[PDB]
């Protein structure tokens, strides 16, 4: 189960955040600033993956914006990386060549999705298209 | 002592870098940002920074921070007054300091940067004596820095001889939660704007209470300023003699002395404020004003700041004179009253609401700061004697001077 | 800006 | 754009040739390594237009350590541009001639220099002494070479004062990197010279003519009552370098006069007011005003005794001088402000920042350790703070407690009723060992002093060393006080730290403890819980050498950093 | 006219000190 | 009502950080000057601007009571932006989650499957000890309805209640049987997902459990055959994550048993060979399979494909799947430990890496590959990368060091040069906590204290700064001052030691700034032992410990004073308690 997911841009900004562990908001507060000086301080060459606090921290930014997770020491890897990459394609195909700029905007259109997508840390959809059916279906309702 | 003069930006980028000596590589520049944002998330962020054995000593401007590295043990006070003085020049010859001039205008600041200061030695500083050997859209330097008197360019010709004065008052009253006042300060400014033809040497007279002894009339309204700062232009032997202010007046608006004495008196305002701030459920704000000044003196644009809660919404101001109105971007409550007549009473009632969630942590308790501002009135009693205005041509001058009376550090400690 | 740009080109 | 930017700086045009210099000059500041142009713009260096030249002449000097062999080609142009009649143009040759980081351009500089040295100009004769001076620090033996010491000392016996301040800087900045041989100390009639000079110096130019007298060390009390009568006038400046330059110099001078005479008196009277006024300048400057005054507090004290009001904390204020007001307020702290140092503290003590807390329970605690008159009233304060239910709070009025009963507990048998129920609970280190130790030395004023040390050896072997420490320690003195409520808690703990500790130091104590109590109880009450000694406070005043080399170094990072020069510098 | 107290003329020595 | 795209770009318009909070400030005044009215028309723009202030760093604690009052409303947007709002700015630790739990109730058997769905998504993010309590019978009827957009969420609840209440796992054993024969993916995952969680919380379950190993070995099968779908087939791998669990639950079952190892054998190897992993998908179910494999009983050929695949992986270029491997070492460590020994070479040279993961796996395979034979040889290479180690790896690299040699210590000799030269190369990297297990370890060994005892007076005058090699140099001069020095009751010929140099630098110590507290108590308590254990130099420590009772310090000045004490008033009795400590394990 992934502990928490924090869409941070380059500059340090962060565009969304998900925690499945409830944890003080000063200590999520200082948590994601060290998540940030982490990432922002790692190479291209780091595997992006990272062991933070006992926590498979695997950043992959696929524009100007990254991305980040906290898995726990008891899945695969890859897994995350491909979990992160359906989770792109399925915002991309969702909204339409989906940029930095309808993320802030549109926060709450992939919050939504988010949701609908993942629960709890854990995968609630295994395909593509039947959440995005799903999503349009429940924005259809109003 | 410093090596290189440097100017950021709120981004971190360097917008302008001038090196004076050269024993600091320019690459430090980089890890003054992260050190000032390690030292700010720390607590431990100051002016003086220092990168391994090289200080980065330098104070924030308006957008930018003026960071001037060095290695050596050089004077930080030299420093600093290098910086306030490029601040100044950069503001008389720049009507805003921002990155919108840093960018357009660095064809004068490169040369501007150059002749100010060589080796790590600032040599003029006189932004009017400047303005005559470097401009922005080049002749033999003038005679005034090479001669003793760098601060009146000679040869100043005009049709009339006026000198406006100002006489402005800071008045400073530091009141403590219990009713006292603690810090109780009175700042005197004399600010002078000479306009007059060639080089006049000003004799400022005032009824001092020192003057005023020596002369054997101490026993009228004399002023007794515990510090008094003279400008550059006023000769310290001369004061120090006989207490001669004996100077001559620049060409344009300058600072000539600022008087600093302690004040006994009460104050011009008494603010009797209380808090009925229940537990999450309301609050109210008993505040009374009382002006203890002479009633033949108004305090124009009265602004006595009363900071209310900063989750409070929905508030109601039941007030006697003057406009109250809450901005949520101070979360205060700015009692601005225009003309306030010496003597008069304000009286106000607040009533706010607050959610019933309690904050997450304390905010503390701001204090209570007034704006008052009564001009034509002299609280310290210091009154302008004489002005011997002496010219080698001889003409007949015209000096003016205005009292303004306002409020300084005059912030009252909140229960 | 560097914003604008799609998150993955597709 | 490289190609382009290449042709339009090699035309014929001086329109096309200002652009491209304009251009090149904002590629430069921009960021964009322009270095490997250099040798395009040395052929467009020789222009009328100073426009131009200056920066062709910046853009060499940024680019001459860079490019060293491709400098070789201005050597003719700067000996061509040190004889031009404007004295503007031949102070700029002079300075990008010092400005230029080459080894084997400033031997051929030395001819330019020599002629610009006795140069007519006051511009041009600053501007050689300045040149003199980076040549030395460049080379200090092409210096001594070409002779320019004589010429150096000469300029300050001439007219032109800010040129005469100019040279006393440079010969300043020379000697202060020499190895002191050859000093440029001059006699009482060059500190007379200098003396009247300083009244015309310049802003810039007050500093450099204070500082020679920084190294002058006066002999007679005349020569000491002239100078403190030529810088008094000094201490009336409206620059705060030049008044701390004048206070620093006066200080100084000082170690040389008599208190006896009324000039120290004098001295001591017109100071303070510069003291006042030096403390309302910049909030940048707020630090350095309170760095010195701190240097200075620990010399002369009874300059600002009375000088208690402005010592008070702004609500604007910065940290770095919230932090500075408290050690000076502690530093000035007596028995006449004591009442009003203890209603600053307590108004400090209503923030937010934790660091401004700590800083001011440290500094309560230190005004009451220093004058036992106001021990009541900080026990007092210290109380209220407590039952303010403060958590960092709480702790600093804990460890504060624990201080002052180790210096003063002969009073202090009245607050350990109110500290038996003080929210015990706190985990911190500094507080909970303060809180063992007071409760083991104070067992006597507290009836449940054995219930409360049972909370507290529940995780004695996993809790901390020192706190581990602490809690034997009060078992131990329980258990020698009162053994008959405490002799089984003593049988535990030194079997909890004897068995199940694993600590050395720990150990060691804990067998210690099992052999004293099984060799002689009754010689336990003698040699454990016995009468210490009084506790020899840690004195913040510096050491008489360290204040006299500090006064010297006044208004420099040395002070400032409260370090000796040697040990800061690199 | 003018906020913060009108413009008065400055005298040019203390005439009754000499 | 402002709207979320004008405050954003508000927020956006803002520069300096005191302009954005002013601004922020300004838009929270008027939002909490909405709520105050009780607004319910524009109260989603309300919420929206709330969440993004929070989000952007601005306190909402405020915000609520309306995000409760919207939970219960009727309108989908409020619905919607009340679960958001309770989503994220809700948590156990808010205490005002517990009103919460009656709105779920009246939401959860709503008719609606977007309200139903979203609140059970909520209760699934934000559960709390007592809501999933009260909840838990409301959870098990929704986990045996037939909607497959509902069977997920249902799961995904059961799955969170579990995790958050260990003991309500008993109401979920009969909701759970008969349910792997679901046609969609999703269903499935949750499934496969809810049984490896009963598994891996209590045992019980897993004979239970263990019968559906076939079942689970057929669909995993009819997944692998399907190798083509439009729905989950990503990179030529069709279900990357429902493979992914299956290949979990296989390595989470039959871990100790011969029957589910020896049923899913065929399934693994099948999987081991017709696996494309040119893909990261491939890739990851390749390390999968490969962690099931060393996790449980599998045959020895899938052990020799399992070595070879991570021998394969490890020359990998990339740097996820070289991190990917050296996890899979590390965690085949114990088990077949014979067959890692081949990738030595590449071990050494990953701690060579460019990469902070990288080198740090590394690191930690060989720590953990340290065998009773290469020991000795591992040693020079440790040390090697102990002395040329990152800043943050130095720490970790010496309390390795240090645990490999108290682990399997060819000798005590060596073990003890290997120690010292770690603490006096480690300096300020060596935490204080293994001072203690040093002065264990020097204590039990009594064989090896003379020369143990010159090598630390040798690096103790040399200097002084290090705490642990100070205290570790302290306690050994206090346990072995009689064999340190050897005849030195008076004058004699020119030695290393004198008698008196001890004195001085212990002296040096408790007097150096460079203390804190801890070494100084050591040095003290050494120089008290040393009254009894050293005879030469009497009489002249108890002056230092007369004038050291007065310290600052409150222990250390009660320390001095007992120890003035004692040689003041029981000088007879002084060598009465200075016997040597117990050594124990």
């Amino acid at each position: 189960m992934i502990h928490f997911i924090l869409l941070f841009s380059r500059q340090g900004k962060l565009r969304l955040q998900k925690w499945y562990i409830t944890l003080p908001d000063k200590e999520r507060k200082k948590i994601t600033r060290e998540i940030v000086q982490i990432i922002l301080s790692r190479g291209h060459r780091t595997s992006s993956f990272v062991d933070w606090k006992e926590l498979k921290l695997v950043y992959k930014r696929y524009a100007s914006l990254y991305f980040c997770c906290a898995i726990e020491n008891q899945d695969n890897e890859l897994l995350t990386l491909e979990i992160v990459h359906r989770y792109v394609e399925l915002l991309d195909k969702y909204f339409g060549n989906v940029c930095e700029l309808d993320i802030i905007f549109n926060f709450e259109k992939a919050y939504f999705i988010l949701d609908e997508f993942i629960i709890g840390g854990e995968i609630q959809e295994t395909s593509k298209k039947i959440a995005v059916k799903a999503i349009e279906d429940s924005d259809m309702l109003q | 002592s410093a090596s290189a003069v440097y100017v950021l930006d709120l981004k971190g980028k360097v917008l302008i870098c001038r090196n004076y000596r050269g024993d600091v590589d320019m690459s430090e520049v980089e890890h003054f940002m992260p050190i000032l944002m390690e030292k700010e998330e720390e607590g431990m962020l100051s002016p003086i920074l220092a990168h391994g054995g090289v200080r980065f000593m330098w104070i924030k401007h308006n957008n930018l921070y003026l960071v001037a590295t060095s290695k050596k043990n050089a004077c930080v006070s030299l420093v600093f007054s290098f910086l306030y003085k490029v601040v100044q020049v950069f503001s008389e010859y720049f009507k805003e300091l921002e990155e919108e001039s840093i960018r357009d205008n660095f064809v004068i600041i490169y040369e501007l940067l150059d002749e100010l200061m060589d080796f790590g030695y600032p040599q003029t500083t006189d932004s009017k004596i400047l303005q005559e050997y470097i401009t922005q859209e080049a002749p033999r330097p003038p005679a005034t820095v090479t001669n003793a008197v760098s601060w009146r360019s000679e040869g100043i010709k005009y049709r009339k001889n006026e000198v406006f004065l100002d006489v402005i008052e800071a008045v400073n009253l530091l009141v403590s939660a219990n009713g006292n006042v603690l810090r109780s300060e009175i700042v005197g400014s004399i600010k002078m704007r000479v306009f007059l033809s060639g080089m006049p040497e000003l004799r400022l007279g005032l009824n001092d209470k020192v003057l005023f002894d020596n002369t054997g009339r101490g026993k009228s309204k004399s002023v007794e300023l515990e510090d008094v700062k003279f400008h550059q232009c006023v000769r310290l032997s001369r004061f120090e003699n006989d207490r001669t202010i004996s100077f001559i007046p620049p060409d344009g608006e300058f600072e000539l002395m600022s008087y600093r004495l302690n004040t006994h008196v009460k104050p011009l305002i008494w603010i009797e404020s209380v808090i009925e701030k229940h537990s999450h459920s309301r609050i109210e704000y008993m505040v009374k004003a009382k002006s203890q000044f002479k009633r033949r003196s108004t305090a124009n644009n009265v602004e006595i700041h009363i900071p209310v809660p900063n989750d409070a919404d929905s508030p109601k101001f039941k007030t006697t004179v003057g406009s109250v109105k809450w901005v949520p971007e101070n979360s205060e409550i700015v009692w601005s009253v225009k003309s306030f007549p010496g003597g008069k009473e304000y009286l106000m009632r607040a009533h706010f609401g607050l959610p019933s969630v309690e904050a997450e942590d304390k905010e503390g308790k701001p204090p209570i700061s007034v704006k008052f501002e009564i001009p034509y009135f002299t609280t310290s009693g210091i009154q302008v004697r004489y002005l011997k205005i002496i010219e080698k041509s001889g003409y007949q001058a015209l000096p003016w001077v205005r009292y303004i009376t306002q409020n300084g550090d005059y912030q009252l400690r909140t229960q | 800006k560097g914003e604008n740009t799609s998150l993955l080109h597709p | 754009e490289i190609f382009e930017l290449k042709a339009e700086l090699n035309s014929d045009k001086k329109e096309k040739k200002k652009e491209a210099v304009k251009k090149v000059i904002a590629s430069m500041t921009v960021g964009k390594d322009v270095s490997a142009l250099f040798p395009d713009v040395v052929n467009c260096m020789q222009t009328d237009n100073l426009e131009l030249k200056k920066l062709v002449y910046l853009y060499l000097m940024n680019y001459a350590k860079s490019q060293p062999d491709m400098a070789i080609m201005a050597v003719n142009t700067f000996v061509k541009d040190c004889e031009d009649p404007n004295p503007l143009i031949r102070a700029l040759a002079v300075r990008t001639m010092g400005c230029i980081r080459v080894d084997k351009i400033t031997e051929y500089l030395c001819e330019p220099l020599r002629k610009c040295l006795k140069d007519e100009d006051p511009y041009v004769r600053k501007t050689a002494a300045v040149c003199v001076a980076k040549l030395h620090d460049i080379n200090a033996q092409l210096v001594e070479d070409q002779g320019f010491l004589d010429t150096l000392k000469d300029l300050i016996s001439d007219s032109n004062p800010m040129v005469v301040a100019n040279a006393v800087a440079a010969l300043s900045e020379i000697a202060e990197s020499h190895p002191s041989s050859n000093l440029l100390d001059l006699n009482p009639q060059s500190i007379n010279k200098l003396l009247t000079a300083l009244n015309e110096c310049t802003e810039w130019g007050q500093i450099f003519i204070l500082d020679c007298l920084a190294n002058y060390m006066p002999k007679d009390d005349r020569e000491a009552q002239s100078i403190c009568e030529r810088v008094t006038p000094r201490l009336s400046h409206a620059n705060s370098a030049v008044v701390l330059s004048a206070v620093k110099v006066l200080m100084k001078f000082m170690e040389m006069l008599s208190k006896d005479l009324d000039y120290y008196g004098t001295l001591l009277k017109k100071l303070a007011p510069p003291l006042v006024t030096l403390l309302s300048a910049e909030p940048e400057l707020q630090y350095v005003a309170l760095r010195n005054i701190n240097l200075i507090v620990q010399k002369r004290p009874e300059i600002l005794k009375h000088e208690m009001k402005v010592f008070f904390v702004k609500y604007n204020d910065p940290i770095y001088v919230k932090l500075e007001k408290l050690d000076i307020m502690i530093r000035l702290a007596s028995q006449a402000n004591i009442a009003q140092v203890l209603a600053e503290l307590r108004e400090y003590a209503t923030e937010v920042d934790v660091d401004f807390v700590r800083k001011a329970v440290r500094a309560i605690g230190r005004c009451a350790i220093k004058v036992e008159q106001s021990a009541e009233r900080c026990v007092s304060t210290l109380l209220d703070l407590i039952q303010t239910k403060v958590n960092y709070v709480v702790q600093e009025a804990i460890v504060v407690i624990k201080d002052i009963f180790r210096k003063y507990p002969n009073k202090y048998e009245s607050v350990i009723a109110t500290l038996c129920e003080n929210l015990d609970s706190l985990d911190e280190p500094e507080a909970r060992a303060a809180m063992i130790w007071i409760v083991g030395e104070y067992a006597e004023r507290i009836d449940n002093a054995d219930e409360l040390l049972e909370s507290f050896l529940e995780g004695f072997h996993d809790k901390s060393t020192q706190v581990q420490l602490q809690l034997l320690t009060a078992i131990v003195k329980l258990f020698l006080k009162k053994p008959t409520e405490t002799q089984e808690l003593v049988q535990q703990v030194l079997s909890l730290a004897t068995q199940d500790s694993d600590n050395p130091d720990l150990r060691d104590r804990g067998y210690i403890y099992w052999r004293l109590l099984s060799t002689d109880p009754v010689a336990a009450k003698e040699v454990v819980l016995a009468e210490k000694p009084l506790i020899s406070e840690e004195t913040d005043l510096i050491e008489p050498t360290l204040l006299d080399e500090l006064i010297c170094y006044i208004g420099t990072l040395a002070s400032v950093y409260h370090k000796p020069p040697s040990a800061f510098v690199e | 006219d003018r906020k913060g107290g009108s413009y008065s003329q400055a005298a040019g020595s203390d005439s009754a000190q000499s | 009502p402002i709207r979320l795209r004008e405050l954003i770009r508000t927020i956006r318009t803002a520069r300096t950080q005191a302009e954005e909070r002013e601004m922020i400030q300004k838009e929270c005044a008027a939002i909490r000057s909405s709520f105050r009215e009780e607004d319910n028309t524009y109260r989603c723009r309300n919420v929206a601007k709330l969440l993004y202030m929070h989000m952007l760093g601005y306190p909402a604690h405020f915000g609520q009571l309306e995000c409760l009052k919207l939970i219960a409303s009727q309108k989908f947007t409020d619905k919607r932006i009340g679960y958001l709002g309770a989503m994220l700015l809700l948590d156990e630790r808010q205490d005002v989650h517990l009103l919460m739990t009656n709105c779920i109730k009246n939401d959860l058997n709503h008719s609606t499957q977007f309200v139903q769905g979203l609140a059970l998504c909520t209760l699934g993010c934000m559960g709390s000890s007592e809501m999933c309590r009260d909840l838990a019978g409301e959870v098990e009827k929704l986990l045996k309805t037939s909607n497959s957009y509902l069977r997920k969420k249902a799961a995904l609840c059961a799955v969170h209640v579990i995790r958050k209440v260990p003991e309500l796992m008993e109401m979920f054993l009969p909701a759970t049987k008969n349910l792997l024969n679901e046609k969609n993916h999703g269903v499935l995952h949750t499934s496969v997902v809810l049984l490896t969680e009963m598994c891996e919380r209590s045992p019980d379950m897993l004979a239970h459990f263990r019968k559906l190993v076939p079942q689970l070995v057929r669909i995993l099968k009819n997944l692998i055959m399907s190798g083509y779908s439009p729905e989950h087939d990503v990179s030529g791998i069709s279900d990357p994550f429902l493979q992914v669990r299956i290949l979990r639950l296989l390595r989470i079952l039959g871990r100790n048993d011969d029957d589910s190892s020896e049923a899913m054998n065929d399934i693994l190897a099948q999987v081991a060979t017709n696996t494309e992993t040119s893909k990261n998908v491939g890739n990851a179910i390749l390390y999968e399979t490969v962690l099931t494999i060393m996790d449980i009983k599998s045959e020895s050929g899938l052990r020799v494909l399992a070595i070879n695949i991570l021998g394969r992986f490890l020359l990998n270029n990339d740097k996820n799947i070289r991190y990917v491997a050296l996890t899979s070492l590390l965690k085949t460590v114990q088990t077949d430990h014979n067959a890692v020994q081949r990738h030595r070479s590449t071990i050494v040279d990953c701690l060579k890496d460019l990469d902070v993961s990288i080198k740090r796996r590394a690191m930690e395979l060989s720590f953990a590959l340290v065998n009773g034979n290469n020991i000795r040889g591992m040693m020079k290479e440790l040390l090697y990368f102990l002395d040329s180690c990152e800043p943050e790896f130095k720490a970790d690299c010496a309390s390795g060091i240090f645990l490999a040699a108290e682990k399997y210590a060819p000798s005590k000799r060596w073990h003890i040069d290997t120690i010292m030269r770690v603490l006096t190369t480690a300096g300020s990297y060596v935490r204080d906590d293994a001072v203690p297990n040093l002065i264990q370890l020097i204590t039990n060994s009594v064989e090896m204290h003379a020369y143990t005892v010159q090598r630390l007076y040798k690096a103790i005058l040399g200097d002084y700064s290090q705490q642990p090699l100070v205290q570790v140099a302290a306690w050994c001069i206090g346990e072995y001052g009689d064999l340190l020095v050897s005849g030195q009751c008076e004058e004699e010929e020119p030695i290393q030691v004198t008698e008196d140099e001890v004195l001085d630098i212990l002296e040096s110590v408790l007097i150096s700034n460079m203390s804190t507290s801890v070494t100084r108590g050591y040095a003290l308590t050494a120089i008290m032992k040393l009254s009894t254990r050293f005879t030469c130099t009497v009489n002249r420590i108890k002056k230092v410990v007369s004038i050291y009772g007065s310290s600052i310090d409150v222990e250390l000045q009660q320390r001095a004073v007992e120890y003035n004490a004692l040689f003041k008033k029981y000088d007879h009795m002084r060598s009465a308690l200075l016997e040597r400590m117990p050594v124990m394990e």
